[PDB]
Order: structure tokens, then C-alpha cells, then sequence
């Protein structure tokens, strides 16, 4: 059957990188199957608590998740975001930019 | 309001 | 849209678990962009949950009968994977995905104007209504087998009544309940940056959106790069557009929340 690749965007919710409430989203999407593993990174660390979105589907019946952990970034914290899917050999791991 | 009727294939 | 039409969407998808139990079903609700209801198999009330403010304010009698009516899915499409791996001749080992789509459309004025009844397995097209809302779709020689039986069984019949009826009458009720909350627009944010430049909407409901770039009034394709519209997490969605060689480009955004297109001044 045909597997499609997940989609990964890791950004921040509001505009921000200095002490202002936000949060921070893995947005997976364009995948198929559903089993999806998303990690939130922060300095290379698991953050524990990361919330995810209801599993939903596209036109094209692929699905896309997000998944958000509430954060207060500042100037030099970084974060990460970490995704394996059967379509991955190795975990792909995209860090968060702008 | 779902659907009520579900049909096999 | 554009067309002041609004939308009633139900989203389905049962995974079976080899060995591991019963499959796992999903299913969400939304009203055009904003999700109003959820049911996952996993979870512990075994029933109907609000996921929007306005839906809470239905009464007591709609979340014992929404609830009934989703769990006969999910136990329908439970033999419904069963009876796939009979047609595609596929084992007990395997893990496969069945998602099915329904709903209808209203306009602006809240009159049926489509109906929705789809199904997909394994990711691509099964079966679904056609627009007539009378004969089917088959996408392979399994789903002839299906459409045979439900064209005796008449079951486009059974589906248009649905489509046409309960269908709409909800859209309607949720659509003004959420009067306040469905009925509006929130425009974007626009923002540029430049790298040794890109062109930023944010905070922006419905999740439509254009962005355009023209070089000297001239649309440009080359050079640019356009990403998928992404949610916050708040309701509002996000995208961005991209393109020493500066100045000459301006970045054009098109949305139904905006007062006029906005044009980018780098």
C-alpha cells in the first residue's frame, strides 16, 4: 500500500523569545498511518508534559496531529521537536528557528 | 447530529 | 467561504490492534474550522465529549443519543475491517485504517446545498456517495462487491434523508448557537524578515488564506516558498511566504477576514 511521510513544522504559537507566555507546537501532518510518535526537546531533553490535538484527516485522507506544551521561552532556551513514523528509518529531529 | 444508520460492506 | 457557506463535517478512523484488543476508533466533529465534539474508543466515559463552548449548551437528551449513535460505528466498522481482509484476501496480522467522512454543506442563507458519504481503507478510496446523492463510487474490484449490495439494500436512500435533514438542522442550530464564536472572522498578522526575506500571517481565522508574491506588479513563482497553513492552538492558524536582489519584491496577502489584500513594504 502506499505509506506517506509525516509533514513536521515545530514553531511557536504566539510571537515571541523573551519571558511573554506561549506555547510550543509540533504540527505533524500529510502522514499515513495514524501511529505517530511526537517528542517536544528541549536542550536534547524529553519535556513530560506534551498535549496533543484529536487524530483528524485531510481531503486526501491523510492525517495531521499538533501537538503543544506550555512554555515561556527566552532568548537562549532552545527546543526541539523529535518524530518517528513506520515511513522513518531513524527518528528525524527538527529544531525549533524562528 | 450523527448519523444513525450504519451499514456493512 | 467566500460564498458565505458554512460546513458540517464527522470524521472517522478505526485502526485495528492484531493481537493487542479491539481496534482503536476515532472520531471528531467539526463545524467548517472549529472542532465540536470527540469520541475515542480508549477513552473511559464511553461516550459523546464537547470539545467547543456552544455545544454544551445542547441538552442533556442530544449526549446520550450522540453518544449511542458513534459507538454503532465504531462497532459497524469493526466488522466493516473484517470484511475488507475477506474482499483484499489479507491476513489477521496486518494493521489497516478504515476512515470515513459525512456531513453536508448550507449557505449563507442556511438552505442543503451538498451531502458527504465517503469511505476510504488503507488510506484511498473505497466507496463514497456520489453527488446525486443516489449512486456510488467504487474505487476497486472489493468495493463493487459493496456498492452491489448497497444499491439492493438501497442505501442511498437511507444516507440523502440523513444528509438532507438531521444533517442540516444541526449545522443550523450549532451554526447560530456559535454565533458569537462561528459567524466571525480574525484577520492576519503581517510581519516581514530578511536573510542574507519572508513575509508572515498569523493569529488568522478561517484558515483560507492566500499569499502571493509579484516582483514590480509581476506574479512570481521562482524562488518561492510557501508552507502549509498551520494551527497555534488557539482557534487561528499561521503561514508564511518567501522569496543583495531586494526592495523590488512585495509580498501580496488575500483573506476573507482582511478589509483589503495587504501589501508586504520590505
Amino acid at each position: 500500500m502506499i505509506q506517506r511521510t509525516p509533514k513536521i513544522q515545530v514553531y511557536s504559537r504566539h510571537p515571541a523569545e523573551n519571558g511573554k507566555s506561549n506555547f510550543l507546537n509540533c504540527y505533524v501532518s500529510g502522514f499515513h498511518p495514524s501511529d505517530i510518535e511526537v517528542d517536544l526537546l528541549k536542550n536534547g531533553e524529553r519535556i513530560e508534559k506534551v498535549e496533543h490535538s484529536d487524530l483528524s484527516f485531510s481531503k486526501d485522507w491523510s492525517f495531521y496531529l499538533l501537538y503543544y506544551t506550555e512554555f515561556t521561552p527566552t532568548e537562549k532556551d532552545e527546543y526541539a521537536c523529535r518524530v518517528n513514523h513506520v515511513t522513518l528509518s531513524q527518528p528525524k529531529i527538527v529544531k525549533w528557528d524562528r | 447530529n450523527y448519523n444513525y444508520l450504519f451499514r456493512l460492506f | 467561504s467566500v460564498d458565505g457557506s458554512h460546513s458540517m463535517r464527522y470524521f472517522s478512523t478505526s485502526v485495528s490492534r492484531p493481537g493487542r484488543g479491539e481496534p482503536r476508533f476515532i472520531a471528531v466533529g467539526y463545524v467548517d474550522d472549529t472542532q465540536f465534539v470527540r469520541f475515542d474508543s480508549d477513552a473511559a466515559s464511553q461516550r459523546m465529549e464537547p470539545r467547543a463552548p456552544w455545544i454544551e449548551q445542547e441538552g442533556p437528551e442530544y449526549w446520550d443519543e450522540e453518544t449511542g449513535k458513534v459507538k454503532a460505528h465504531s462497532q459497524t466498522d469493526r466488522e466493516n475491517l473484517r470484511i475488507a481482509l475477506r474482499y483484499y484476501n489479507q491476513s489477521e496480522a496486518g494493521s489497516h485504517t478504515l476512515q470515513m467522512m459525512f456531513g453536508c454543506d448550507v449557505g449563507s442563507d442556511g438552505r442543503f446545498l451538498r451531502g458527504y458519504h465517503q469511505y476510504a481503507y488503507d488510506g484511498k478510496d473505497y466507496i463514497a456517495l456520489k453527488e446525486d446523492l443516489r449512486s456510488w463510487t467504487a474505487a476497486d474490484m472489493a468495493a463493487q462487491i459493496t456498492k452491489r449490495k448497497w444499491e439492493a439494500a438501497h442505501v442511498a436512500e437511507q444516507q440523502r434523508a440523513y444528509l438532507e435533514g438531521t444533517c442540516v438542522d444541526g449545522l443550523r442550530r450549532y451554526l447560530e448557537n456559535g454565533k458569537e464564536t462561528l459567524q466571525r472572522t480574525d484577520p492576519p498578522k503581517t510581519h516581514m524578515t530578511h536573510h542574507p526575506l519572508r513575509c508572515w500571517a498569523l493569529g488568522f481565522y478561517p484558515a483560507e488564506i492566500t499569499l502571493t508574491w509579484q516582483r514590480d506588479g509581476e506574479d512570481q513563482t521562482q524562488d518561492t516558498e510557501l508552507v502549509e497553513t498551520r494551527p497555534a492552538g488557539d482557534g487561528t492558524f499561521q503561514k508564511w511566504a518567501a522569496v543583495g536582489e531586494e526592495q523590488r519584491y512585495t509580498c501580496h496577502v488575500q483573506h476573507e477576514g482582511l478589509p483589503k489584500p495587504l501589501t508586504l513594504r520590505w
